[PDB]
RNA sequence: GGUUGCGGCCAUAUCUACCAGAAAGCACCGUUUCCCGUCCGAUCAACUGUAGUUAAGCUGGUAAGAGCCUGACCGAGUAGUGUAGUGGGUGACCAUACGCGAAACUCAGGUGCUGCAAUCU
RNA sequence: GAGAACAGAAAUCUCCAGUAGAACAAAAGGGUAAAAGCCCCCUUGAUUUUGAUUUUCAGUGUGAAUACAAACCAUGAAAGU
């Protein structure tokens, strides 16, 4: 069951997110640096609500995000872990097996700083699932996933321990 | 080679528009009772004879042929031959009553009295003199709302000495247009009430 | 759209009234009939009594039994002479109108027919692009309906695979418009005569050019005709006769790629040349004359036929379909050896040529004097008949594959159907609203297709003498239409630079 | 934390919608809607793709469940000479051609109905294309099967803006690229490109072609021979069955779990 | 909004009415037999059928307002209420409405000796084509109750009315026969409802234009006992059988329209 | 000529049938042999008058194609 | 008997949790030159059935689970609800004959049937 | 409900459950979930034009309004709408 090659946990997708709130030159530079870091054009996200405290109107631009898959996503993930000095908390993981973390200064990832670029923080989020994750996503005969094949927090912690040899910090 | 000439005591009447036949002959209750074992064969044979007569009538009906091909409107192409069904004869009640003609409105009575003929209504496009373009006279990008977007409007002298002096003439014209629209709606609801 | 007048109230009442069923009475007596062959006029069996409950199939089998050829019966169609055909049975065809009764004798003329049946084309199989200019000519392969050759105004021809309706080969040797194309009756080579006063030969399977062009004409090629296979001795390839605007008919031996004979009698442009089945060449030219040359007499002009007052635009022979098809049939079966091909082509020619005693090959000439002339050039120098009635020039003319009907397509927006023996007028196909450019028979002689200046094709049923189906789809004038040998496909081309394939 | 009220008030969809393989919104317009009220029966050419087979079926809707009139599969293509790539564009074309020729042969159009008493000649067979839950894309194998059936001789109403070779800037098609896709020129082009670029991937892919010594230039020839053979003999041959119905039933019932009686279940409870 | 207006226009009255819709309502007491018969008749009626799934406390001869509400909500002019009781076993009530008001009602009971559509296991016809009809027994022509039965079933299964009919669609016939003739002062005989598929064979006596017909039963065979009747008023009958007459050209004396479409007048 | 569709001067002149320059008229085009893409024969189309018939004694028009 | 494609009836078919499935089929699964689409070949599109796998998907078994369904000569012809012979009583109301006519309750049980085509050690 | 720097109850991203408990109109006692909701592509024609047909007007009775139909038109691979 665990010895079967079809239950292995892999990187489904990696989402790089920047939620800058105010739209303009800073949002454009965030989209530019995400394009630099991923090699792909990012996508904006429309405003969902309107709050005077946050100063955001309806249908405004707040954030940008990119999804990366494959060896490029693995390279970006290992750059993020290299910046994170290989120390992950147990609260970064969640019940569904995916995990995220925030980087406050993106210069250490491998991008030379420029005075126009400034300082940007970004959110890494890694989604974990086994092969056969398209059963819930294909057009024809859409179906659920059984519990045994489902992804659990303890199993993805075990996979991370096997892969990166990093202690899961309780506190 | 079975015969196709059904012989009946009482001649069957036909409603070819409804694809129906009616024979008013005598049926034996002992031959049609549920006790018998040949009752289904009797029913099948009676229906067989009536359907034979009906199909003979339908195939004796006049036929419509065409020379048009497929891919056009109509449905019938050159290879198809269609029976021309007559109007149905059986009287059937309608689901809803006939649409009553709406009574003449106040405008219609006035126009009849004054002999005003209805408008030709060729189109909604009018020629704007200041430009060289044809524009809609109402509706989407219509020419009835150009004063709303006019860059400069002269304030009329008659507005002086009134509390409407400081109000935008564009806003005043929008209010007057909306009042005219609501007056038309109220007149229509009055005609519906009457 | 202008509509037919709707039925009135009284007509609707009569329609609601019950109908009468046409049924054969069980007490129908016997009727005496005489079978007479339409082609030969030979009476068979004298007069014989038959019951009134006969069918067309049973009458056909009875006639075969009377002849004594029951092992291999040959289908027939029966008519009574007005001349009214037997549709289903004798009672409902003749006795029901009451013109011929059970007491009087009924003389039924029977005509042989084709065992195969061609379904009418009713829709466009495909619209295929590829030509850079207007399509000027088109033809089908004699052996198969899957290959079509089309010559256009972009100085090229195309070979189209009609199975997938996709282009297969491009023939790019000429420098000017490809005015005519022709597939060899053995199916081995395509000849293209062009506007640049040249003729080229192409291998179709490889889509290649057989060496160099056939040069020698000073004006553009007007028509290409092939030597018949049934006259070509086995082990040899048929020669190519070619007419041109310069008034000459050149004969080309293609194995040696030489020009042998140069007929020169015409004083104006030759409209068409035809290679008949008795070693003769018939040429129609704008000098208002028809010249008959003998290939067995060194190409000398045996006859000059002068009855037209204007250009003879076209000419057709009674055996034209057989000479075009060679040794093939509607089945598409290929002969084993060239000797077998020669014998089979001989039989195919003979079936049409030698009937009712002596072999004859009638000719029809359509001219610019709004008329046609029907000739029998071997027997007499005078025309057999003059066919008049068209208001404008007769552009195209064609004998039926069995040679019993003549169809003329004219510029008066009409087609006229005439009898193929005496040239007497039969009927007028109307429905085109512009000039009819050309026409084509089907293999079983039952259906006709015509292309017009009005951007439409029209398929007509010869038996009912009425329009069968009207096919639009071309965006411009249609210049050429052809029907396959097996009667499965129809190709059309014109000014819209597209090839339309049509099928049932 | 679903409650009894939720489970009682739940309104389940149809079975074919739960295990989604039937689009009822499309199907009701396919079956119950008519352009004219002349009562002409409708037929569907259903085209479906598995991971290893292509299914084409001519189906007439019936009130007690629809009935298949004629069927063809891509696993019958090795019989006609196509043993590799049974789920590509050319395989779809071959399956469409096969089902078209087989239907025409069965109906007698080319080599006692009530229409024979009114008309002299038979109508061309009209079927409407049914694609199910498949994306309509320019160059899809379902439209390849459509092209194959149309060339075979069935009348399927269609426009050509989804065939390969259709230019997007102008409403025109490229029959050269269409013929390349018909005779597998794209697969042969990939075969040559891999053979010249990376022998490693051409070792994995197209291994059977190397095993059978089938060159990258004979694909058109074998497709042409398959088309000729299909047109020559389209009649369906059922596969000769090694074992019988009862034998299959017994052998499968040996593996399927038997039923346990209510008394046995109560004994297990107590 | 535009879709709502289009739905209202489709619902509103017109000179040429659309096909009557049939709504199948199960009652308080229902059975598998009632469900099977309702499914078979809904197959015979569709695509002009709508079916309700829950149970409804409906008594047609005690309160018409739920039926009127259902008819007005679903825009259905034909209604079939399927209920059961000891007094009336397998009761099917056929309601026909005029202008969302109860025009007439018949109340029949299905006999226990019914064969379903699934029992025959025979090939059937294509979905949604109008059938042929045969009515056997002079009571359909003469007696008021059987007059109502004939008109009701013709209206129920008529479907679309057209002036052109494809011969390839002459598939099946519905036969209604009266179980033996009767006299005055006698109980009403049952009505037998049958469905047959046509098979045409060459006759060899009437030529190739007149074939021979044979029938194969598809079901469901039904024996209806005529329990209860509710008749419409004469004014409602006249209002329902009025004609629009806007469609027909007015017929003027001595004026005709000939084959070429010219208006001609006659003088005497 | 079949009808006077639109006189540009006035609808009154349209309904009187005035034929002046610029007037849209309907003309029978049966002899032009026009056929629709659907196969129907066109025998009525629109033309615009391009001359002054009161000045030159004749009506000249250009078809609107 | 399994499985697939197209269906009818639309929970006896649904939800939750374990186990089983030989063959065939189905599916996960490999690649991105081609036609095609996204931020992402994840979905869609194309190619090989070639590297593998029944881990899921799919089906079946199991559960005094939730839910659903069906027969009752079970409630019950009861409650309820309308007319009546001059039936009473100046009284607030009631059995009676004829009509129409339930649900709550109890018992017996159940957890998918089927139409067309093709195929499987 | 689980997680993800600023970012907490309310800003942005991911997973799972989610019969609609949202958003459109009506006042359902059964409206709509591979939608009738949200987003995208195409159409800007929508006051077309023909009619011996229905109704009304006219000193300009083969004109115009009006009803109905048809030919078109839009879109889609198509069924169709």
């Amino acid at each position: 069951k665990a010895q079967n090659p079809m239950r292995d946990l892999k990187i489904e997708k990696l989402v790089l997110n920047i939620s800058v709130g105010e739209s303009g030159d800073r949002l454009t530079r965030a989209s530019k640096v995400l394009e630099q870091l991923s090699g792909q054009t990012p996508v904006q996200s429309k405003a969902r609500y309107t709050v005077r405290t946050f100063g955001i109107r309806r249908n405004e631009k707040i954030a940008v995000h990119v999804t990366v898959r494959g060896p490029k996503a693995e390279e970006i993930l290992e750059r993020g872990l290299k910046v994170k000095e290989y120390q992950l908390r147990d609260r970064n993981f969640s019940a569904t097996g995916n995990f995220g973390f925030g980087i406050d200064e993106h210069i250490d990832l491998g991008i030379k700083y420029d005075p126009s670029i400034g300082i940007f923080g970004m959110d890494f989020y890694v989604v974990m699932n086994r092969p056969g994750a398209r059963v819930t996503r294909r057009k024809r005969c859409k179906g659920t996933v059984g519990n045994s094949h489902k992804t659990t927090k303890e199993d993805t912690v075990s996979w991370f321990k096997q892969k990166y040899d990093a202690d899961v910090l309780d506190k | 080679n079975l015969p196709v000439t059904v012989e009946k005591p009482i001649p069957v009447v036909y409603d070819l528009g409804n694809l129906a036949a009616f024979d008013s002959n005598v049926l034996d209750k002992n031959d049609l009772d549920s006790s018998n074992a040949r009752r289904e064969e009797k029913i099948k044979s009676l229906t067989r004879d009536n359907v034979q007569l009906l199909i003979n009538q339908l195939l004796s009906l006049p036929m419509k042929t065409t020379t048009e091909s497929v891919g056009g409107t109509g449905g019938q192409s050159s290879v198809m031959t269609l029976l021309q069904l007559p109007d149905p004869t059986t009287d059937l009640p309608r689901e809803k009553p006939l649409p009553k003609a709406k009574a003449m409105t106040k405008w219609e009575k006035f126009a009849a009295k004054k002999g005003i003929k209805p408008k030709e209504r060729a189109g909604k496009m009018i020629y704007d003199e200041a430009s060289g373009e044809w524009v809609p006279k109402w509706g989407y990008k219509g020419a009835n709302k150009k004063l709303d977007d006019q860059w400069l409007v002269e304030v009329d002298d008659k507005v002086k000495g009134t509390d409407n002096e400081l109000i935008d003439p564009r806003t005043l014209n929008r209010a007057e247009r909306k009042r005219l629209v609501k007056k038309n709606e109220k007149q229509q609801r009055r005609n519906m009430k009457n | 759209s202008t509509l037919i007048p709707p039925p009135s109230k009284k007509q609707k009442k009569e329609a609601q009234l019950p109908r009468e069923v046409a049924i054969i009475p069980k007490d129908l007596p016997n009727v005496s009939i005489k079978f007479q062959a339409l082609d030969t006029g030979d009476n068979v069996g004298g007069a014989l009594r038959v019951p009134g409950a006969i069918s067309e199939k049973q009458l056909e089998e009875l006639l075969n039994q009377l002849n004594g050829t029951s092992d291999d019966p040959v289908p027939y169609t029966f008519s009574c002479t007005k001349t009214i055909d037997i549709t289903d049975n004798l009672y409902s065809s003749l006795i029901k109108p009451g013109y011929n009764s059970t007491e009087d004798q009924i003389t039924l003329l029977y005509t042989p027919r084709a065992v195969f049946k061609v379904k009418p084309v009713t829709r466009s199989s495909s619209a295929i692009a590829g030509h850079g200019s207007t399509i000027l000519c088109s033809a089908f392969a004699p052996h198969t309906s899957s290959r079509m050759v089309t010559g256009a105004g972009d100085n090229t021809a195309r070979i189209w695979d009609c199975d997938t309706q996709t282009p297969m080969h491009t023939l790019k040797g000429h420098y000017n418009w490809v005015l005519c194309v022709s597939w060899s009756p053995d199916g081995e080579v395509i000849a293209t005569g062009s506007m640049d006063n040249t003729i080229r030969l192409w291998d179709p399977k490889s889509g290649q050019c057989l060496g160099d062009a056939l040069r020698g004409h000073s004006k553009w090629i007007t028509s290409l005709s092939w030597e018949p296979i049934h006259l070509v001795k086995p082990g040899s390839k048929p020669r190519l006769a070619s007419s041109s605007k310069d008034g000459t008919i050149k004969i080309w031996d293609t194995v040696s790629r030489v020009c042998q004979y140069t007929m020169s009698g015409h004083t104006n442009s030759v409209s068409c040349v035809k290679w008949g089945g008795q070693g003769l060449l018939y040429s129609g030219s704008h000098d208002r004359t028809v010249r008959v040359w003998d290939i067995n007499s060194q190409g000398r002009c045996i006859n000059i036929l002068k009855s037209h007052a204007h250009w003879v635009n076209h000419l057709s022979l009674s055996t034209d379909y057989a000479l075009r098809i060679g040794a093939f049939d509607h089945t598409g079966k290929k002969p084993s050896t060239p000797e077998e091909a020669q014998k089979k082509a001989l039989e195919n020619y003979e079936k049409i040529c030698k009937k009712n005693g002596n072999s004859e090959e009638m000719m029809v000439t359509a001219s610019d004097d709004y008329t046609m002339f029907l000739w029998n050039p071997l027997k007499s120098t005078k025309p057999i008949a003059r066919m008049t009635g068209h208001q404008k020039l007769v552009n195209h003319v064609a004998f039926s594959p069995d040679g019993r009907y003549i169809v003329s397509a004219s510029f008066d927006n009409s087609i006229k159907l005439w009898d193929g023996r005496d040239g007497k007028f039969i009927s007028t196909f109307r429905g085109h609203v512009a000039s009819v450019y050309q026409v084509a028979w089907s293999s079983d002689c039952r259906l006709l297709v015509s292309c017009s200046k009005d951007t439409t094709l029209k398929v007509w049923d010869v038996r009912t003498r009425k329009l069968s189906v009207d096919l639009p789809g071309h965006k411009d004038e249609v210049y050429t239409v052809d029907w396959s040998v097996d009667g499965k496909r129809v190709c059309s081309g014109g000014k819209d630079k597209m090839v339309r394939l049509w099928t049932h | 934390a679903k409650s009894s009220a939720y489970s009682s008030r739940f309104q389940t969809p149809f079975r074919r919608r739960r295990e989604g393989k039937t689009d009822y919104y499309q199907r009701k317009r396919l079956v119950t809607q008519h352009k004219a009220k002349y009562n002409t029966p409708k037929y569907r050419l259903v085209v479906r793709f598995t991971n290893k087979d292509i299914i084409c079926q001519i189906i007439s809707s019936t009130i007690t469940g629809d009935v298949v009139l004629a069927a063809a599969y891509s696993h019958e293509l090795p019989r006609y000479g196509i043993t590799h790539g049974l789920t590509n564009w050319a395989a779809a074309y071959a399956t469409g051609l096969l089902i078209a020729r087989r239907t025409l042969q069965k109906l007698g159009l080319d080599e006692y109905e009530l229409t024979e008493a009114v008309e002299d000649g038979p109508r061309p067979f009209k079927v409407f294309l049914d694609i199910g839950l498949q994306r309509t894309t320019t160059g899809a194998r379902v439209f390849g099967a459509l092209k194959g059936a149309s060339d075979g001789g069935l009348y399927v109403p269609h426009s050509e803006n989804r065939f390969p070779g259709w230019d997007f800037e102008t409403e025109e098609i490229d029959p050269e690229l269409l013929r390349s896709y018909i005779f597998g020129g794209h697969v042969s082009q990939y075969m040559e490109e891999l053979a010249d670029d990376d022998e490693e991937r051409f070792s994995e892919l197209f291994k059977g072609y190397l095993a059978d010594d089938i060159d990258a230039d004979s694909l058109e020839d074998i497709y042409t021979s398959a088309h000729e053979a299909i047109r020559a003999d389209p009649a369906f041959k059922p596969t000769e069955k090694k074992f019988t119905k009862e034998q299959y039933a017994a052998e499968s019932k040996k593996y399927r779990q038997t039923k346990l009686s209510k008394e046995e279940r109560a004994a297990r409870v107590a | 909004n535009a879709r709502a207006k289009r739905a209202l226009v489709k619902r509103e009255a017109k000179l040429v009415e659309n096909v009557k819709q049939a709504l199948f309502i199960p009652g308080q007491s229902c059975n598998k037999n009632l469900h099977d018969i309702m499914v078979d008749l809904s197959a015979l009626k569709k695509p002009d059928m709508k079916r309700f799934n829950r149970k409804n406390d409906i008594h047609p001869f005690e309160d018409m307002s739920p039926l009127e509400f259902f008819s007005e909500k679903n825009d259905c002019s034909l209604m079939v209420l399927m209920t059961s009781s000891k007094k009336r076993k397998n009761n099917m009530t056929f309601i026909r409405t005029f202008g969302y008001k109860i025009y007439d009602m018949i109340e029949l009971m299905v006999a226990d000796n019914f064969k379903l559509l699934s029992d025959f296991k025979k090939l059937t016809f294509t979905v949604g084509l109008k059938p042929m009809f045969t009515f056997q027994g002079a009571a359909f022509d003469t007696h008021p109750v059987y007059k109502q039965i004939k008109s009701l079933f013709l209206d129920f299964f008529r479907g679309e009315s057209t002036d052109l009919q494809d011969v390839a669609g002459l598939q099946h016939v519905i036969s209604m026969t009266i179980q033996g003739d009767f006299q005055d002062g006698e109980p009403l005989p049952n009505v037998l409802f049958r469905v047959y598929k046509l098979k045409s064979y060459k006759s060899d006596q009437g030529g190739k234009r007149l074939p021979r017909i044979e029938l194969v039963e598809i079901g469901p065979r039904l024996d209806f006992k005529i329990g209860r009747i509710h008749t419409p008023s004469p004014d409602m009958v006249t209002e329902a059988h009025k004609k629009p007459k806007q469609l027909e050209m007015k017929t003027k004396k001595n004026v005709e329209l000939d084959i070429m479409g010219d208006k001609l007048g006659r003088i005497h | 000529i079949l009808a006077v569709k639109k006189n540009p001067q006035s609808p009154m002149y349209t309904q009187l049938g005035v034929l002046t320059k610029g007037t849209i008229i309907e003309v029978n085009v049966s002899e032009l042999g026009m056929v629709t893409a659907g196969g129907k024969v066109v025998w009525g189309k629109y033309a615009q008058v391009t001359n002054e018939p009161d000045r030159d004694g004749c009506v000249n028009a250009v078809l609107l194609v």
